[PDB]
């Protein structure tokens, strides 16, 4: 009788050996990726002759195509590179943030989010100009200074791994300066993705919903806590857990700068911290779904 | 060129 | 006499955590490597087999229910 | 995602 | 009994478990590796001036992209500067080399400029008319224009013009030069005798002509040269020099391949038949005093 299923629960050998094999794999991959990263990717973005204060102005000066341009929002600002969308709904869109292939790490510290990071654009096959956008984050200061030039609207777009897409429009958009921790301010919503920014996740109720509201929040990076998650525990901070820099409350309804989970569908036992740190927009696909495309564009409103 |  | 019981059941209850953790590092690495494509000469073309991870967890969880 | 009180 | 086994799954567990720790080490190290963006080969030099010459006189030594801010200009803007050993700064405003950029544009597009700027100068473009106006008229000192052509045989010629100025938009960015200053490409702006009407040469001269695009007619043709020949240029019923015309691979083209049966290629009658389109074109200006 005794020792009924002993060598039965010896399946731990099979399990462990395998994992021991799964590990030999990962170590291999990191080595190669370590080697491949001996020579950096390169682009050659010849600069379009026409320039402006921002994308909108440029399109009014003949900038018909969507590509990287050079804009100088203000005489005091050093002209900088940015990707202009001159096709989506009237063009003149200045891309602020963009996700499409997970080629860029969005979980960076405070300074990289302030300065901005990523690839503004890459070359389109043959052509000598960079007509495709890259994954990037313009920079909290450039962004702020932009929304602060005058009435600015914000168009957020996302696409799932099924081909479908939805948008979130905010007739009013405003990011304050660093001194004001880039406090986001949005209004005049309309669209097909939920109003996650101003209302919070529809899935949620009570104060649960309201604490996932982003409007009015401060900008947080994992090395800079500014989320509305009041706790002394250094481990319990939104940014650290949910992915990267963003206007976290406690914590989110939308997380444009999260982790680029492939296939969209992901789970907690996959998530580094068991939270929904993907590129989420709960209001449209729950929290366990990382979009395939996610972008943020801005443009002067009208007044 | 010239347009007559 | 049963030196191997509370040990086996814990060693398993412990390797079962090694699974959950590997799955995350599996994923974490997959994602980390790709965030490289837009920074290096070229990125390693890789494929994450996480269907098998579920299959070993399930298998084990069934086993972790004997005693 | 939220964090319950 | 069977405990010698419980060891293996510990020798193994604890091993690949530690291995998990050393992997996150290398993983993190890689993470620190893929933080940079891709290096953009195009860079803009830190020197600035009132024009490529000023910038050159200021020390600049290689050709490339620089910011210039002419006198009466309210905003610095990028240009391609051509700098040779002798320390000459040609501010280039036009460039053709491959049919890459579409030159059939409108008034605004020609006023503002189109195409791209490359440090290597292997890019096609048209700096803004306004920009050109500002540069050439910015101050007392006079400018000079050097039109530089190249056929499909590798041969190249030039045509120089003194006191090159471009009027304000109020005067349709009129083209004005004091006189041809020689060059083996001939003086196409002086017009050209084609044979028919005895006004062939008169109606094909450009000095004094105003700019014209399809949407802003200022040519001396009761029709629209800019619209027919489909470009932007100083039309006069119509032209003898048309560096902003359709790019024709191989240079040779017929009145058949033309939309309206009219030569609309990149021509310079004083150097090649109007049915032969240049392979490369360059329009650059430099202070006059720089040539003597
Ligand atoms: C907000 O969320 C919390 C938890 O996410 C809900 O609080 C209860 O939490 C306890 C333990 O965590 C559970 O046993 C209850 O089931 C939770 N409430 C239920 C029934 O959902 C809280 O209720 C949520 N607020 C609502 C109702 O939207
Ligand atoms: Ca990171
Ligand atoms: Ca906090
Ligand atoms: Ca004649
Ligand atoms: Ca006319």
């Amino acid at each position: 009788v005794n020792s009924n299923i002993p060598t039965n629960l010896r399946v731990l050998r099979s399990i462990l050996e395998n994992l021991r094999s799964k590990i030999q794999k990962l170590e291999s991959d990191v080595s190669a990726q370590m080697e491949y990263c001996r020579t950096p990717c390169t682009v050659s973005c010849n600069i379009p002759v026409v320039s402006g204060k921002e994308c909108e102005e440029i399109i009014r000066k003949g900038g018909e195509t969507s590509e990287m341009y050079l804009i100088q929002p203000d005489s005091s600002v050093k002209p900088y590179r940015v990707y202009c969308d001159m096709n989506t709904e009237n063009g003149g869109w200045t891309v602020i943030q963009n996700r499409q292939d997970g080629s860029v790490d969005f979980g960076r510290k405070w300074d990289p989010y302030k300065q901005g990071f990523g690839n503004v654009a890459t070359n389109t096959d043959g052509k000598n100009y960079c007509g495709l956008p890259g994954e990037y984050w313009l920079g909290n200061d450039k962004i702020s200074q932009l929304t602060r030039m005058g009435p600015t609207e914000l168009l957020i777009e996302m696409e799932d791994w099924k081909g479908d897409k939805v948008k979130a429009h905010y007739g009013g958009f405003t990011v304050q300066n660093e001194a004001n921790k880039y406090q986001i301010s949005v209004n005049k919503y309309r669209g097909t993705a939920g109003n996650a920014l101003m209302d919070g996740a529809s899935q949620l109720m009570g104060e649960n919903r309201t604490m996932t509201i982003h409007n009015g929040m401060f900008f947080s990076t994992y090395d800079r806590d500014n989320d509305g998650w009041l706790t002394s525990d250094p481990r319990k901070q939104c940014s650290k857990e949910d992915g990267g820099g963003w206007w976290y409350n406690r914590c989110h309804a939308a997380n444009p700068n999260g982790r680029y989970y492939w296939g969209g569908q992901y789970t907690w036992d996959m998530a580094k911290h068991g939270t929904d740190d993907g590129v989420v927009w709960m209001n449209w696909k729950g929290s366990w779904y990382s979009m395939r495309k996610m972008s943020m564009k801005i443009r002067p409103f009208f007044p | 060129g010239h347009r007559p | 006499v049963i030196e191997k019981v509370q040990h086996i059941q814990l060693l398993q209850k412990n390797v079962r955590a090694q699974l959950v953790d590997m799955k995350r590092l599996e994923v974490d690495i997959d994602i980390k490597i790709r965030s490289c494509r837009g920074s290096c000469s070229r990125a390693l073309a890789r494929e994450v087999d996480l269907k098998d991870y579920e299959d070993q967890q399930k298998q084990l969880e069934q086993v972790i229910a004997k005693d | 995602m939220h964090r319950p009180y | 009994t069977h405990d010698s086994s419980i060891r293996y799954l510990q020798e193994i567990y604890n091993s690949n478990n530690q291995k998990i720790v050393n992997l996150k080490e290398k993983v993190a190290q890689l993470e620190a590796q893929c933080q940079e963006p891709c290096k953009d080969t195009v860079q803009i030099h830190d020197i600035t001036g009132k024009d490529c010459q000023d910038i050159a006189n200021k020390g600049a030594k290689q050709s490339g992209l620089y910011f210039i801010k002419p006198l009466k200009a309210n905003q610095q803007f990028l240009v391609y500067c051509e700098i040779d050993g002798s320390g000459n700064g040609w501010t280039v405003f036009q460039k053709r080399l491959d049919g890459s950029v579409d030159f059939k544009k409108n008034w605004i597009q020609y006023k503002e400029g189109f195409g791209h700027l490359s440090p290597t100068g292997t890019t096609e473009f048209w700096l803004g008319n306004e920009k050109i106006h500002l540069i050439s008229t910015q101050s007392a000192i006079p400018y000079a224009l050097r039109v530089e052509l190249e056929d499909w045989n590798g041969r190249t010629s030039t045509a120089d013009y003194a006191m090159f100025k471009v009027g304000p938009e109020a005067d349709k960015y009129r083209l004005t030069y004091a006189y041809f200053a020689g060059g083996d490409a001939g003086d196409a702006f002086d017009g050209f005798d084609f044979g028919d009407d005895p006004s062939d040469k008169f109606f094909t001269s450009h000095n004094g002509m105003q700019f014209s695009t399809w949407d802003n007619d200022n040519d001396k043709f009761e029709g629209n040269c800019a619209e027919q020949d489909g470009s932007g240029w100083w039309m006069n019923k119509c032209h003898a020099g048309h560096l902003n015309g359709v790019y024709y691979q191989g240079g040779t083209y017929s009145k058949a391949s033309t939309p309206n049966g009219y030569d609309n290629g990149i021509i310079w009658a004083t150097w090649k038949t109007r049915w032969y389109s240049m392979k490369k074109t360059t329009m650059k200006i430099i202070p006059f005093n720089r040539l003597t």
